[PDB]
């Protein structure tokens, strides 16, 4: 499936992020990479320069404590939907608020941080 | 923008919906009720409250279709009755059961399209809808409805057909093995009123001993764990250690006379079929779905057995979420919504070019 954030995804090396919203994917405006709404749910696609010159990934769900389970499933099947794209090529990661993996905290020179609130569930 | 509807067949329940709600609409038994001696025939609750003059079907088995004429009456009346929409004008997803014959893909297949002129379709994997509901790629799902158990573990996605296991031991048979051990308290239960106050008390007072000898102490040696059951008349009942003795089947399938081990040794099977390098990520994450992984205690119990069985390294995590008897038609729900539907789905016009076996290739 070609969504046009899809088109966009894993293009070259850096982090991208995008936010559930309504059922949709939709891309966080880069200067507020880090900051994280505890009642949403968010992918994060790393893409990281290859010796080959062709790109590695790593796809992050992560699951905010307050976000919907629409929110929170519709982030797990975009992440499955991305890796397909991706060629099957990325390896997959669950980050729960609180709970993160080293890789994903280190993925935020600055630090992420949490805020309240979020996008209203799209059920 | 088009309204998709969502429609989880069941061996003993059907759920259906719109894509988007966060419940099913309508939920009703999956029966076909025909005059047994001489409208034309019944499905769901009118079936089943007129089975004084009709002979009931039930055409899903362990969660196959048994009974395509039964089956294709169970929608009809779904998408006419239940939810009062005309199917021509909707994408309809559908689900199945872990390793569901090919030929009976490609039948559900012909028939949305042929007979319910869908214009679109889908069909997706109970246990994975399930595992999506509960926000995750990866995990073993133990699925245990009305007439069977599954343990599906699924990696990145995508199910591990090779390593999903089956117990044929579900619901349907609890409720049988509670009539019979209430019996021996006396209790006689047998017609079908009497077998739905037997689901209800399993439904209501069964719950799963986090351990069963030391529940059975407790009970021969007090009262403590004697509950009481008002009838439809008026009669109380008193019931004792058949409240944990009945699910203690899903672990002790010899109960019922069955030689297959329980479902905790089932789960652990499954994980040990898998990769080395995938089982601590099965193993903490165990996700119960399906209306009789509703009893109290089971999720305690589980973790406690699988705990047992691997290595105390290894971080079990029991997921068992309060929607769980929904869980397979919410994922559906939300796949369904999902900006990315639109391109999943098998379309009329890729069904009319390659027929049936299509399904094989967009739906896997
Ligand atoms: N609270 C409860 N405690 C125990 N069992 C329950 C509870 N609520 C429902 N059940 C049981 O769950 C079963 C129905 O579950 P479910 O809807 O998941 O199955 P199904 O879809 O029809 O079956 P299958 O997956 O085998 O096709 C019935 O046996 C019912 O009595
Ligand atoms: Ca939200
Ligand atoms: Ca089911």
């Amino acid at each position: 499936v070609e969504h046009p954030e899809f088109l966009k995804a894993g293009k070259e090396p850096g982090l991208q992020i995008w936010r559930v919203e309504k059922f949709d994917l939709v891309p966080v405006p880069t200067n507020l990479y880090g900051d994280f709404f505890t009642g949403d749910a968010y992918v994060i696609l790393k893409t990281v320069q290859l010796r080959n010159g062709n790109l590695q990934y790593d796809l992050h769900y992560w699951l905010g404590n307050e976000c919907s389970q629409d929110e929170s499933g519709a982030a797990a099947i975009f992440t499955v939907q991305l890796d397909d794209y991706l060629n099957g090529r990325a390896v997959q990661h669950r980050e729960v608020q609180g709970f993160e993996s080293a890789t994903f905290l280190g993925y935020f020179k600055s630090g992420l941080k949490y805020k309240k609130g979020g996008v209203a569930s799209g059920f | 923008d088009v309204q998709a509807l969502v429609i989880d067949n069941g061996s003993g329940m059907c759920k259906a919906g719109f894509a988007g709600d966060d419940a099913p609409r309508a939920v009703f038994p999956s029966i076909v009720g025909r005059p047994r001696h001489t409208k034309d025939s019944y499905v769901g609750d009118e079936a089943q409250s007129k089975r004084g003059i009709l002979t009931l079907k039930y055409p899903i088995e362990h969660g196959i279709v048994t009974n395509w004429d039964d089956m294709e009456k169970i929608w009809h009346h779904t998408f006419y009755n239940e939810l009062r929409v005309a199917p021509e004008e909707h994408p309809v997803l559908l689900t199945e059961a872990p390793l569901n014959p090919k030929a009976n893909r490609e039948k559900m297949t012909q028939i949305m399209f042929e007979t319910f002129n869908t214009p679109a379709m889908y069909v997706a994997i109970q246990a994975v809808l399930s595992l999506y509901a509960s926000g995750r790629t990866t995990g073993i799902v133990m699925d245990s409805g009305d007439g069977v158990s599954h343990t599906v573990p699924i990696y990145e996605g995508y199910a591990l057909p090779h390593a999903i296991l089956r117990l044929d031991l579900a619901g349907r048979d609890l409720t049988d093995y509670m009539m019979k051990i209430l019996t021996e308290r006396g209790y006689s239960f047998t017609t079908t009123a009497e077998r739905e106050i037997v689901r209800d008390i399993k439904e209501k007072l069964a719950y799963v001993a986090l351990d069963f000898e030391q529940e059975m102490a407790t009970a021969a040696s007090s009262s403590a764990l004697e509950k009481s059951y008002e009838l439809p008349d008026g009669q109380v009942i008193t019931i004792g250690n058949e409240r944990f003795r009945c699910p203690e089947a899903l672990f002790q399938p010899s109960f019922l006379g069955m030689e297959s081990a329980g479902i905790h040794e089932t789960t652990y099977n499954s994980i040990m079929k898998c990769d080395v390098d995938i089982r601590k990520d099965l193993y903490g994450n165990v996700v119960l779905s399906g209306g009789t992984t509703m009893f109290p205690g089971i999720a305690d119990r589980m973790n406690k057995e699988l705990t047992a069985l691997a290595p105390s390294t290894m971080k079990i995590k029991i997921i068992a979420p309060p929607e769980r008897k929904y869980s397979v038609w919410i994922g559906g729900s939300i796949l369904a919504s999902l900006s990315t539907f639109q391109q999943m789905w098998i379309s009329k016009e890729e069904y009319d070019e390659s027929g049936p076996s299509i399904v094989h290739r967009k739906c896997f």
